[PDB]
């Protein structure tokens, strides 16, 4: 269609077949037919017309690729020229990570609606994946403050790594 | 999906078109009120199609069409939840609003600003539909405060009247206090669940939900006018009667109960919240029904009935029956809007007389208004198989078979008896006996706008409860086994209320004067809550504002300790420096002192 | 009051109608760019990373 | 920034070389064209600010403030030209020159890349503002108001000057880009306690901070309408903008140095909202409303979180358009009844219907009705303060209740009730007055559709 | 006391010019002032400026970030990698103290 | 150019002049044109500088 099914999965659709157990006519069936004739059909033709115009003028746009530069770990201290590139990279990855957590949150919300009253059991995978990604995001970026930077992120990581070393030292 | 999603949005888009036309000068203001009424009738028709699809197969969906704003990891989209609660409330609200609007064409005919009145009524409705279909909390807040502001504008319709402006600002004040809880719930959900979306809130299912749910209860306490924040609803009677009918059946007062229903996945697991809402509902339903027993303004009697019915809904929330509470919202809308339109019919015919003591003898003079009033009264009291019976009766027998606070259950049962008493008061004093109104008779209920609008709500007050109950899917286990005395409790206490009410009413006709009792004054003056609170709290706050905040601090002490002290010192120092005799002898004598201390004390020469 | 609102409506529509019509013709006859993979050895201009033609025009002309 | 500095300067020759009857037409027309081109500043990137040269840069914080500043100059001209009609022609041109020179210092202040250049322009705005208040104010008290305005600002600014020069000596640079990479933490010491205070007190006085706010009710009341419009909309935001920038170099000391000033603000807003309930002067009521709103901005800047910085930025923009509109609304009444007393003229909705609509819309934005950007900013600040400490919801909630009471009290007292019988010169609203009102409210309500451009760098 | 002019009377612009727009005493200047305010204020800045803002090219690259995140999620889930790691920087490039 | 409307070019010319001076500033800040690690590339056969 338009989006990738892998990034935004949707289980296969299973609609039951009509099994009328009444002699009465179904009002929804005739309303659906009227909707197709009076709404879907004229709307579809107007779109097919517009698509005929867009095919006569076909042009492209691209997704910007960003080459990787050295991280703030490789920057000599107070070396602004290398700090600037690492800092800009870190900010780009920060925004992307925000959108990753949004994708995982959108999967979780779609599952909860889709599964209805069975969501508590049928959305356990999406809950787990959301829990893991939120934990990773919290470790990277939480508590940095409004004036966050790659330097502050590194200091937060080093503090976390030091505690992990000490806890293992206990073992 | 294409028809369901498409039709459920035209309903909302259809209602905004009169607003767009008015705001964009593209309308024929000949009969704008008829235009607005027609659009509402067509919205009701288009709203039935999605509802029928839900009735058929339980089809529900969420529409997140427009991405509005992303705050880091909180994406906010314009979303609409088309579920069980949305698909049944919307057609009911539109159907009731269809009658109120046709009724208001007759009732507000003489108003020079009737066009603006119908625009405000339509905005009132649009903000309620935003509230009821909101899928995230921010969208809900937009409609939550939208109905609050439209309520302010309509209650204070007659803005030359000081009482209408006091009542309007009172509604904002009490609802803003409730809104503290709404903001609290939003902040907790954002902090602890990283979401304002209803789906993520339920998926994560917080276990320690005391704080968010207390905030939600506080918001519902204000909007639904429960005990503590209750006085504003009776005061809202300052508005034109069409406002009261719409503000009490649909829109405002029901939003508080609806908010707790929307969050039943959380409340259904938190016992401590259930106890609080149960007791909050029980005191409200008992206290307000007690107040209605002695009111003489017909609108205030009906207003206190709404407060007592909303209290009953909160009790239903308190016993973990959100779906019964929702059913009561839907059934209540019919006969309560009808009752207000019946009182408006009487008030109009008696030259804006509202005291029941100056009515009487209208049973035969206003036959159609009489019929609707009796049907509305019987439905309110749970008469078997009228619309009210299909919610109220199930609520009472679900409350005496639950594991529940015994005082709350007993207080709720007494309130049911009181419901039959004040209902009998309106019929006895407005319809029966001899006329007590002025001598120039002008009664006339023969306008088709009046008749048709009430007739539709009369058909609703008879069959709507039966239709809805037989079409909604089951979502609980109805508890149908119980002792006979628990099954028929509601029916019996109602009958006892009618009998006791009739004896009390008939004793007003005896030639005996009795000094008022203490309990009579307590009921008449609303437990003195408005008399005390609305004088004491404004006085303390307003006196502090002037005496301390403004006078003591801003105009005195903050001036004294900085600018006034600093500048005074500079003036004193200036006079010391410049007050000299201009005498050569003194200046040069000071030179010698300076040179000496420069050497003796400071060693500037070393 | 009525004169002001008529003047307000007139001057908003004076440019609003040409804009709304202009936008519709752009969306119909020009249309949006299709997403494509950057060809090999090709350096897109900075305004070729945007989808809508009006966004592309803004980037190229001003930014 | 020369594409805005130069044309802004060229407004001065334009005004002085205009025909005597076209000074308002010409200046208003061309200040609107400058306002139009300011939208080119919204070429903002996710990672990098827009850095034009060694002197000037623009980011998502300064860009909305710049756009607000250049939009206000046209509006200040329309608001002024009625009460200056009898003024001498050359004195009219000088008045316009002060407004233009104020805009020039503002657009350079918000874009100066070096903090000492910011300081000089930050201070240069005092001169035109002081002249506008004292020369063209109406009352005797305008002279005292100018003195309070001048010395409250300077008492805080002079310590800031010493602190900035000290920072340049020790760090070697005051360029803001450099300070982002060369910043070092501030360790506890009595020496650093006073560096922190000298870096923050000048900006707190401008906000103003509760306790240091006494200059504002005097200055915002004695000024001519244009002076009040710029004082409330922009000049108060020099304090907020300055704090947002300098707090970068004050960490982690802001952790405990913020406490006395958060307390002054949290309690200050409840105190200054309550004051508005018993205010007898309509302009004074509006001025005290600004103190209440800017208390939230101070708290949001001090707690220093991503949500509070977004909320602070939204609040500063939203307050600028709202507070400016309210002063203009009250001025229209004053130009009819020549008094600032709120209770003097009542029931005005009966005599001026359309202008009563503007009063309502202005009041609703003031009490932060959703989804206005006033609510968006005020809500984001409350969300972040709740995380800082849950009990702050009590003070935020109470302030929201009191703010609605005084916002609707002002609406009810002036617009509703019965008209005062003896006031018989309430002429119908002029086109100029209606247009001036709609040029505040319409942009304010449009921004709701696209709020991301006023949420600042942390969006 | 002294020699001083009395306070001049109030001038209602509508008495001389019932069609006054409130800008100038001169009816011709008054019309021109209204025209520039409305055309440049409403027709240009508000209408075109609103259109400009709506079609800003990916303001602050929020749309690129969503496209980039989708690319990363697709690549990481296909290859079995974690969606997001707790460490922002590779710990092989870090030298812990002590 | 008329005697009555020449003053209306002062601000438009100031914008053009300011726009021009801004571009000349960009010509003194080319030390890293096509030299940053993020954007350094080759020049297209016909190109002269990556950005002017
Ligand atoms: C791109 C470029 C686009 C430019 C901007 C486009 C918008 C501007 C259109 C300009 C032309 C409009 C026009 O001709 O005015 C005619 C319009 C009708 O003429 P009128 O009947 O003679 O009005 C005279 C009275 O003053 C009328 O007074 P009134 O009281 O009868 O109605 C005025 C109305 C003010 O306007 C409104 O608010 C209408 C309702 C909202 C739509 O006041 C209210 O209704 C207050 C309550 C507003 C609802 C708030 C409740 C919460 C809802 C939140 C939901 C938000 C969801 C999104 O006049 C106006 O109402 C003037 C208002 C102009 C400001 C618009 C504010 C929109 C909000
Ligand atoms: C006010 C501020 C204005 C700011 C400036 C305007 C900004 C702007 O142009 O963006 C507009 C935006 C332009 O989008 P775009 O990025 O240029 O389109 C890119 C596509 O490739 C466009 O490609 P396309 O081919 O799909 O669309 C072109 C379309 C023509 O569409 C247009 O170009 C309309 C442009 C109108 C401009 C707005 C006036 O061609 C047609 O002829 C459609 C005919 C449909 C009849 C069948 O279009 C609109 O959104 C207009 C409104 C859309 C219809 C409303 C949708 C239903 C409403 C649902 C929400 C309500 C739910 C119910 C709840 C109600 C509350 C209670
Ligand atoms: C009908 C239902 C009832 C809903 C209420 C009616 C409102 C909805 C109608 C509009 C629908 C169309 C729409 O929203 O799209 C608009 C869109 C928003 O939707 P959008 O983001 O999807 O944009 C659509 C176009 N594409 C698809 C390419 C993105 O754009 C805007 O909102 C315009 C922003 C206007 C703000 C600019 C203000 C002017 C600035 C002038 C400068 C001076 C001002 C002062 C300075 C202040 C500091 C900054
Ligand atoms: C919690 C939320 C709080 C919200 C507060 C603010 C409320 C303001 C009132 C909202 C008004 C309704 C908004 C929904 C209508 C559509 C709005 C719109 O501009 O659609 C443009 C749409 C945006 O695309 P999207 O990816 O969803 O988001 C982009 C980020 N701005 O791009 C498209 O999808 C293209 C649509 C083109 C449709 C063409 C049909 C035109 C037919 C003629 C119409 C006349
Ligand atoms: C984004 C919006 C998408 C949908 C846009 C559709 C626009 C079509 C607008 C048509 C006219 C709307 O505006 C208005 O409509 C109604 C009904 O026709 C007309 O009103 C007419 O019918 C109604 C009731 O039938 C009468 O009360 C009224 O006396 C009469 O004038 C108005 O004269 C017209 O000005
Ligand atoms: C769920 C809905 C249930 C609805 C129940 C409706 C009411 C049920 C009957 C209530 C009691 C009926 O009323 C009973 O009989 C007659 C009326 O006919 C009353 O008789 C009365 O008549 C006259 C009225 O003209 C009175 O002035 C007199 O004081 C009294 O004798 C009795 O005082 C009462 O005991
Ligand atoms: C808080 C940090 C910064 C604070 C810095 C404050 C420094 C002082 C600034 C204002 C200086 C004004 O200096 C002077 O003040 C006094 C009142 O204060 C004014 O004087 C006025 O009040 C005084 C006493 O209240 C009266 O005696 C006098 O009749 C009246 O005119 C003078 O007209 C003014 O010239
Ligand atoms: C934190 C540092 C703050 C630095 C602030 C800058 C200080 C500026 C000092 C200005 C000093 C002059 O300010 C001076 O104050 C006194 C206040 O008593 C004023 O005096 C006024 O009040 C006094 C008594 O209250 C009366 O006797 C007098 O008649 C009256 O004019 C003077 O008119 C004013 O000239
Ligand atoms: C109505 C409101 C208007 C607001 C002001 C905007 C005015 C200009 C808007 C549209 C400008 C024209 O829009 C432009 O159309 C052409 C389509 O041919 C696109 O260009 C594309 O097609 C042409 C061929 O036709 C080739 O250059 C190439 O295939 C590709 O670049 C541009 O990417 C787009 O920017
Ligand atoms: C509105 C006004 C707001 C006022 C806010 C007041 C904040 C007060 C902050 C106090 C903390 C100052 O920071 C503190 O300074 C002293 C300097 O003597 C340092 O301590 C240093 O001197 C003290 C002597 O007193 C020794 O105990 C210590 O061995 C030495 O290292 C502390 O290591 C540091 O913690
Ligand atoms: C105008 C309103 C006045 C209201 C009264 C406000 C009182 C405000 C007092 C200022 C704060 C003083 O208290 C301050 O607390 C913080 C901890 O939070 C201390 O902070 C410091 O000490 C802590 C431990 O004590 C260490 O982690 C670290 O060295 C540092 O954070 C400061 O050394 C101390 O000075
Ligand atoms: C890209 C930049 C665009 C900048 C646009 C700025 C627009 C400013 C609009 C102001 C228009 C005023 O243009 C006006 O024209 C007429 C003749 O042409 C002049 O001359 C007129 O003045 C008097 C007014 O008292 C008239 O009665 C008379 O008809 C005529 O003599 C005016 O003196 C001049 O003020």
């Amino acid at each position: 269609d338009s989006w990738d099914k892998d990034v935004y999965p949707e289980p296969p659709r299973r609609t039951p077949a009509p099994s009328p157990q009444t002699s009465l006519p179904n009002p929804i069936t005739y309303l659906t037919k009227a909707f197709d004739l009076l709404v879907d059909r004229p709307v579809t033709l107007v779109r097919e017309f517009i698509e005929r115009q867009h095919a006569k003028n076909k042009y492209y746009y691209y997704h910007r690729e960003f080459r990787r530069v050295p991280d703030i770990t490789e920057c000599q201290e107070k070396d602004v020229l290398c700090m600037f590139e690492a800092e800009m990279q870190w900010r780009r990855d920060y925004k992307v990570d925000q959108e990753i957590v949004n994708i995982i949150q959108e999967r979780l919300k779609a599952c909860q609606q889709r599964e209805g009253e069975s969501h508590r059991q049928n959305c356990a995978k999406e809950l787990e994946q959301f829990t893991q990604v939120v934990k990773a995001y919290q470790d990277r970026y939480h508590d940095l403050g409004a004036h966050y930077s790659a330097r502050k992120c590194l200091a937060k990581q080093k503090q976390r790594m030091l505690a992990e070393r000490k806890a293992a030292k206990e073992a | 999906m294409n028809m369901f999603s498409s039709l459920s949005l035209v309903t909302l888009l259809l209602l905004t078109m009169p607003i767009m036309m008015m705001s964009f000068n593209t309308y024929k203001p000949s009969n704008y009120p008829l235009y607005v009424k027609t659009a509402i009738s067509y919205a009701f028709i288009t709203s039935m199609i999605p509802t029928m699809m839900f009735i058929h197969s339980g089809q529900e969906l969420i529409i997140s069409n427009w991405h509005w704003l992303t705050i880091q990891t909180l994406k906010l989209s314009l979303s609409f939840k088309m579920d069980y609660f949305s698909m049944m409330f919307i057609p009911v609200a539109l159907f009731v609003t269809w009658s109120i609007m046709e009724f208001s064409m007759w009732y507000m005919y003489s108003d020079p600003n009737i066009n603006k009145f119908f625009k405000y009524l339509l905005l009132f409705l649009i903000t309620m539909l935003i509230l009821v279909t909101a899928n995230n909390l921010f969208q809900l807040f937009i409609g939550w405060e939208g109905v609050g502001i439209m309520s302010f504008l309509l209650i204070g319709w007659w803005y030359g009247r000081a009482d209408a402006n006091t009542a309007a600002l009172q509604a904002i004040l009490y609802n803003r206090i409730g809104d503290i809880g709404f903001i609290l719930a939003m902040a907790w959900f954002l902090t602890n669940l990283n979401t304002w979306d209803l789906q993520q809130i339920f998926m994560l299912n917080p276990s320690d939900s005391n704080m968010p749910l207390i905030g939600l209860a506080l918001a519902a306490t204000g909007k639904s006018a429960q005990f503590g924040l209750h006085p504003w609803l009776p005061s809202a009677m300052e508005g034109p009667t069409p406002v009261s009918a719409l503000l009490h059946s649909s829109t405002m007062v029901v939003a508080g109960i609806f908010l707790l229903i929307r969050f039943y996945p959380l409340t259904e697991n938190n016992k401590y919240i259930q106890s609080i809402t149960l007791c909050l509902g029980a005191i409200t339903t008992l206290f307000t029904a007690m107040c209605a027993l002695t009111q003489n303004d017909i609108k205030k009697i009906i207003a206190f009935s709404t407060s007592s019915q909303l209290g009953l809904m909160m009790v239903t929330i308190g016993i973990n029956q959100p779906y019964l509470a929702f059913l009561h919202i839907c059934t209540h809308a019919f006969f309560k809007a009808m009752l207000f339109m019946c009182s408006g019919s009487i008030i109009h015919s008696l030259n804006d007389e509202q005291d029941i003591r100056k009515m009487g003898g209208l049973f035969k003079a206003m036959p159609f208004t009489t019929t609707a009033l009796i049907v509305g009264s019987l439905a309110l009291t749970g008469m078997p198989f009228l619309t009210g019976f299909y919610s109220k009766d199930l609520i009472i027998e679900a409350a005496n078979t639950s594991y529940t606070n015994a005082w709350a259950l007993l207080m709720t049962l007494i309130a049911t008896s009181f419901t039959a008493i004040y209902s009998t008061r309106i019929i006895f004093f407005a319809l029966l006996g001899q006329p007590r109104f002025p001598t120039l008779v002008n009664i006339n209920e023969n306008n088709p706008l009046l008749i048709n609008s009430i007739k539709r709500l009369l058909i609703g007050s008879l069959f709507a409860g039966y239709i809805i109950s037989n079409n909604i899917p089951p979502t609980t286990i109805p508890q149908m086994t119980m002792p006979y005395y628990l099954k028929t409790t509601a029916l019996i206490v109602t009958i006892l209320g009618f009998i006791l009410a009739l004896e009390i009413s008939n004793m007003t006709k005896n030639l005996k004067y009795h000094y008022p009792s203490n309990a009579f004054k307590f009921s008449t003056l609303l437990g003195y809550f408005p008399t005390i609170m609305h004088r004491l709290a404004p006085y303390m706050n307003l006196s502090m504002s002037q005496k301390s905040a403004s006078s003591l601090l801003d105009l005195i002490w903050l001036e004294a300790i900085l600018p006034k002290t600093i500048s005074l010192a500079q003036m004193k120092a200036s006079t010391l420096v410049t007050n000299q005799k201009g005498l050569i002898k003194l200046y040069f004598l000071s030179f010698l002192i300076t040179i000496l201390i420069s050497m003796i004390l400071f060693n500037f020469h070393e | 009051d009525k004169r002001f609102l008529k003047l307000l409506r007139f001057y908003i529509l004076l440019t609003g109608i040409p804009v709304a019509i202009g936008i519709t013709l752009i969306n119909v006859f020009i249309g949006e760019a299709e997403l494509a993979e950057i060809p090999e050895g090709y350096v897109p201009e900075h305004w070729e990373y945007f989808k809508h033609p009006i966004s592309r025009w803004i980037a190229r002309t001003f930014f | 920034m020369l594409k805005y500095i130069i044309p802004t300067i060229m407004l001065m020759p334009l005004t002085w070389l205009s025909k005597n009857n076209m000074i308002w037409v010409n200046s208003t027309a061309h200040s609107l064209l400058i306002s139009f081109t300011s939208l080119l500043l919204m070429n903002q990137f996710g990672d990098n600010s827009l850095n034009f040269s060694l002197l000037f840069f623009s980011d998502s914080l300064s860009t909305p403030l710049l756009i607000l500043t250049m939009w206000l100059l046209p509006l200040m001209l329309m608001a002024s030209q009625h009460h200056l009609s009898k003024e001498n022609l050359t004195r009219k041109k000088l008045f316009i020159t002060m407004l233009i020179s104020l805009q020039l210092f503002l657009i350079m202040t918000f874009t100066a890349m070096e903090l000492i250049l910011f300081y000089i322009l930050f201070e240069a705005t005092l001169v035109p503002t002081l002249i506008i208040i004292t020369r063209w104010g109406n009352q005797t008290e305008r002279l005292n108001a100018g003195l309070y305005f001048l010395f409250y600002t300077l008492a805080g600014s002079l310590p800031l000057l010493v602190a900035l020069i000290y920072i340049q000596n020790t760090v070697g640079s005051l360029n803001f880009l450099m300070l982002q990479y060369w910043v070092q933490p501030v360790h506890n010491s009595w020496s650093n306690v006073f560096m922190w205070l000298a870096c923050m007190m000048a900006f707190m006085v401008k906000m103003p901070l509760y306790g240091l706010h006494l200059w504002l009710p005097k200055a915002h009341v004695e000024a001519p309408i244009a002076g009040s419009m710029v004082l409330a909309a922009v000049l108060l935001k020099l304090g907020g903008y300055g704090m947002l920038r300098i707090t970068l170099i004050l960490n982690p000391m802001t952790d405990f140095m913020a406490y006395p000033f958060i307390m002054l603000s949290l309690w200050g807003m409840i105190m200054t909202s309550s004051i508005c309930l018993r205010q007898t002067d309509l302009k004074s009521l509006i001025a005290y409303s600004s103190v209440s709103h800017m208390a939230l901005v101070i708290v949001a800047i001090l707690i220093q979180t991503p949500w509070s910085y977004m909320g602070a930025t939204a609040l500063m923009i939203a307050h600028g358009l709202t507070s400016s509109m309210l002063f203009c609304l009250a001025n229209s009444n004053y130009e009819r009844i020549h008094s600032r007393t709120m209770i003097l003229a009542r029931g005005l909705q009966t005599l001026l219907p359309l202008m009563a609509t503007w009063w309502l819309l202005a009041s609703l934005t003031n009490l932060a009705l959703p989804p206005t950007i006033n609510l968006i900013g005020e809500l984001f600040v409350v969300m972040s303060t709740f995380s800082w400490s849950n009990i702050t919801i009590i003070l935020m909630g109470v302030n929201m209740v009191i703010t609605a009471l005084y916002s609707l009290y002002m609406l009810i007292m002036t617009q509703r009730g019965k008209y005062t019988y003896h006031i018989n010169n309430i002429s119908p609203s002029f086109t100029r007055e209606n247009a001036l009102m709609s040029l505040h409210i319409l942009p304010l309500l449009l921004l709701t559709l696209n709020p991301k451009i006023i949420l600042g760098p942390l969006y | 006391r002294w020699q001083e002019d009395p306070e001049p009377e109030d001038e209602n612009l509508y008495e001389k010019n019932p069609d006054s727009h409130g800008y100038d005493k001169d009816p011709a200047v008054d019309i021109w002032n209204m025209r520039v305010v409305f055309f440049f204020g409403f027709s240009i800045v508000l209408v075109l400026g609103s259109t400009f803002v709506a079609y800003l090219p990916d303001y602050r690259m929020q749309e690129w970030a969503r496209r980039e995140a989708e690319r990363l999620v697709k690549y990481r889930e296909a290859h079995g990698l974690p969606i997001m790691e707790s460490n922002c920087f590779d710990p092989s490039k870090i030298q812990l103290p002590e | 150019v008329v005697r009555d409307h020449w003053v209306h070019v002062l601000v438009p010319m100031g914008f053009v002049f300011g726009y021009y001076l801004d571009r000349k500033n960009d010509e003194k800040l080319t030390a890293f044109r096509n030299k940053s690690l993020l954007y350094k590339r080759e020049l297209k056969p016909n190109e002269e500088v990556t950005w002017k």
